[PDB]
């Protein structure tokens, strides 16, 4: 009768037959990437297009029963994905054209490759090869040669691929109501049907900005202290209150620095945590990496794996006739079925990625007993932020020795933890700055804040005053670096790694209070406290059914994101950061270029 | 049953009445497949806007997780009534002296 009761008929049949087509989807989608067949790349197209015009045939009905006569807020976010109709608000044309555009990109990032000057016939492609080159290589022209000719052939030529991806993908929003596709991303926190706990989605921007002041400190010391470190390296390109150039940031685009501690090194005759070598004399497989880490869930308080999950799990790749992506990766299918799809060898990051790719389905299993509509993150951020919190604690020398693969005679102290948390802050503090600068760049090109004539103006103009780094070579805006991001062109959220870092502390900082431990971040082990998993299952069950602001204020208490834990687990190498940085100028001037003399 | 209810591809064999206007009384079976009117929209039999099909197909795999896995439930109505009982417990003879 009510737009409320009738919504819910329509959502409550909506359930049953989208989780039976959403699972075959998956379904086909992981037999293939596990396995390639030529009836698995068919049925992976047919399922993923089946569900996809599924949802776009019956958001007909659905766009019948508005969210202001409906009460329930269940029934309303569940209508939120349906209200949006996908490409039918979008005219034929810009439709049609909007997947080309989306699906060359990805075309062009796949394809693409960059030849070596110094050997003609050897040419390498993007993933791994220029992105292997650019993490290992410490030479100035082998950078380069690979970094300046990329964006020529390939950042030039994604340019009008990219004008179209933001007017094409605007015009949705506003056909959805929001400002522009900056702001769609700014509708993934946006919450709206309760009263307090209603997300702005223009607080957005202030809310990844006063964040981003606090990283400053913390980011300020460790620029500089790598800064300081490439100086004596390159004294004539690198200047010590100025940036440091863009292709020695350790990776192809600047992502994570994590390649450069061996030159930034605290202290050489102290030793370092590493489980690698100690996996060796433990003598533990793939099967009993899960295995152990199933013990871990359950010490803490988490709901146990089923056999099917380690049962079907896919743990390495039987050679190139059933190939299997070996990027960790954990697929999501339902009707309780759920894998990770990884290449898993001896390492220390494989056993911190094991916590990591089961935490998303630590965080699966949790929201299953919600409708299908309500079966999701309730962000983008979440996703990857729940596998973190686990590989925190399991990382801490108190549940390597309990498991046996650290030796109890190893020395924890000041020094031993530096050289830990400075090798895991080029993978995180590099990662912030970063991504912060980039979707804030997204948000005001996609508004029109910026023309196009300015968009690399105001790209490397926002990379000195933010990240600290400078061009070797000059880019007019012919050239675009946000293109070839991986996230940009396959139309995936690359923020969520700067929301990550202040979601996964926050998770791993609350838990320790019900863990008992005080302190620095990374000497908390919530490993045998069972008070761990019953505070945070809590929040893991509930999804996007509840504003994402709710779920997060049941366990931290705040509604925002938090630097303060970011600060307190790399407080022994903040402070010694700042120790370092006496002799040398903290921050970073935008005056300084290494082509300008 | 899990091993046995369940197959690839799906088993649509077994249904499930998902709507009906109303709560069923103890021990009431009915097979009625009226469509549901939701709202005042005029169904009678057809499908369409607030016309839903109440009847619906669980998806059965045996890749299915626990809670969701087919289990094959034998409910055993024990009715006594005025007339004399028929079906008796065991009786288990032993040896005689």
């Amino acid at each position: 009768s009510t737009i409320e009761e009738q919504a819910k008929t329509f959502l409550d049949k909506f359930n049953h037959e989208a989780e039976d087509l959403f699972y075959q989807s998956s379904l086909a989608s992981w037999n293939y990437n596990t396995n390639i067949t030529e009836e698995n790349v068919q049925n992976m197209n047919n399922a993923g297009d089946k569900w996809s015009a599924f949802l776009k045939e019956q958001s007909t009905l659905a766009q019948m029963y508005p969210l202001q006569e409906i009460q329930n807020l269940t029934v309303k976010l569940q209508l939120q994905a349906l209200q949006q109709n996908g490409s039918s608000v979008l005219s034929e044309d810009k439709s049609k054209r909007l997947n080309t555009i989306l699906n060359t990109m990805s075309t062009i990032y796949s394809t693409g490759k960059v030849c070596n000057p110094d050997n003609p016939q050897e040419c390498l492609l993007l993933e791994p090869g220029l992105n292997e080159i650019m993490a290992n290589s410490l030479d100035y022209n082998e950078r380069l040669w690979a970094w300046e000719s990329w964006r020529s052939e390939v950042g030039k030529q994604l340019r009008p691929l990219y004008e179209e991806y933001v007017v094409l993908k605007n015009e949705m929003a506003r056909a959805n109501h929001y400002e522009d596709y900056g702001d769609y991303w700014r509708g993934d926190y946006e919450v709206n049907g309760v009263d307090g706990y209603d997300y702005s989605r223009g607080q957005l921007i202030e809310d990844v900005e006063h964040t981003f002041e606090e990283i400053k400190p913390l980011y300020e010391h460790l620029h500089a202290y790598v800064r300081a470190k490439l100086m004596n390296a390159y004294p004539s390109y690198i200047s010590p209150i100025g940036c440091l150039p863009a292709h020695l940031l350790g990776d192809m685009w600047g992502r994570f620095w994590t390649n450069l501690y061996s030159l930034t090194v605290p202290f050489g005759q102290k030793p370092n945590i590493d489980v690698t070598d100690a996996m060796v004399d433990q003598a533990w497989d793939a099967q009993r990496i899960f295995k152990e880490a199933e013990k871990f869930f359950v010490s803490v308080g988490l709901p146990n794996m089923t056999q099917g999950f380690w049962e079907n799990s896919m743990l390495t790749d039987p050679g190139n006739v059933q190939k299997a992506v070996c990027h960790p990766t954990a697929w999501d299918l339902g009707k309780g079925d759920f894998r990770i799809l990884m290449c898993t060898k001896v390492t220390m990051d494989d056993f911190l990625t094991a916590h990591h790719e089961m935490g998303h389905i630590q965080y699966d299993m949790a929201y299953a007993a919600q409708p299908f509509l309500l079966r999701n993150g309730a962000n983008e951020g979440f996703h990857e932020a729940v596998g973190e919190i686990m590989s925190l604690s399991a990382a801490t020398p108190k549940h390597l020795k309990s498991i046996g693969l650290l030796s109890p005679d190893f020395q924890e102290d000041n020094e031993t933890e530096i050289n830990f948390l400075l090798k895991q802050a080029l993978t995180i503090v590099g990662t912030l700055p970063f991504t912060y600068m980039l979707e804030k760049w997204r948000w005001m090109v996609f508004k029109g804040e910026i023309p196009k004539d300015q968009w690399m103006k105001k790209w490397w103009e926002m990379k000195r005053e933010i990240v600290g780094v400078v061009e070797p070579v000059p880019h007019d805006e012919t050239y675009c670096d946000p293109a070839s991001l991986f996230h940009v062109s396959n139309d995936y959220s690359f923020i969520r790694y700067y929301t990550r870092t202040l979601y996964q502390f926050q998770f791993q900082e609350a838990l320790c209070q019900a863990a008992k431990h005080e302190g620095p971040l990374h000497k908390c082990d919530i490993s045998n406290s069972t008070e761990a998993g019953q505070k945070l299952f809590n929040m893991l069950r509930l999804g996007k059914s509840e504003p994402w602001t709710l779920a997060l204020e049941n366990v931290v208490g705040a509604k925002n994101m938090n630097v303060r834990p970011l600060l307190n687990y790399f407080e022994p190498l903040f402070t010694w950061l700042k120790d370092q940085n006496k002799n040398s100028f903290v921050g970073w001037s935008t005056d300084w270029s290494p082509y300008a003399d | 049953s899990n091993n046995l209810d369940s197959k690839v591809g799906g088993n649509y064999n077994y249904l499930y009445r998902l709507f009906r206007k109303s709560n069923l009384k103890p021990f009431e079976r009915d097979i009625s497949t009226e469509i549901y009117q939701a709202g005042s929209t005029p169904c009678n039999g057809v499908e369409g806007f607030n016309c839903y099909f109440p009847l619906q197909s669980y998806g059965f795999q045996p890749t299915n997780g626990v809670g969701y896995q087919p289990y094959r439930v034998v409910v055993l109505s024990f009715e006594l009534l005025h007339a004399p009982a028929t079906v008796c417990g065991p009786k288990k003879s032993t040896n005689l002296v």
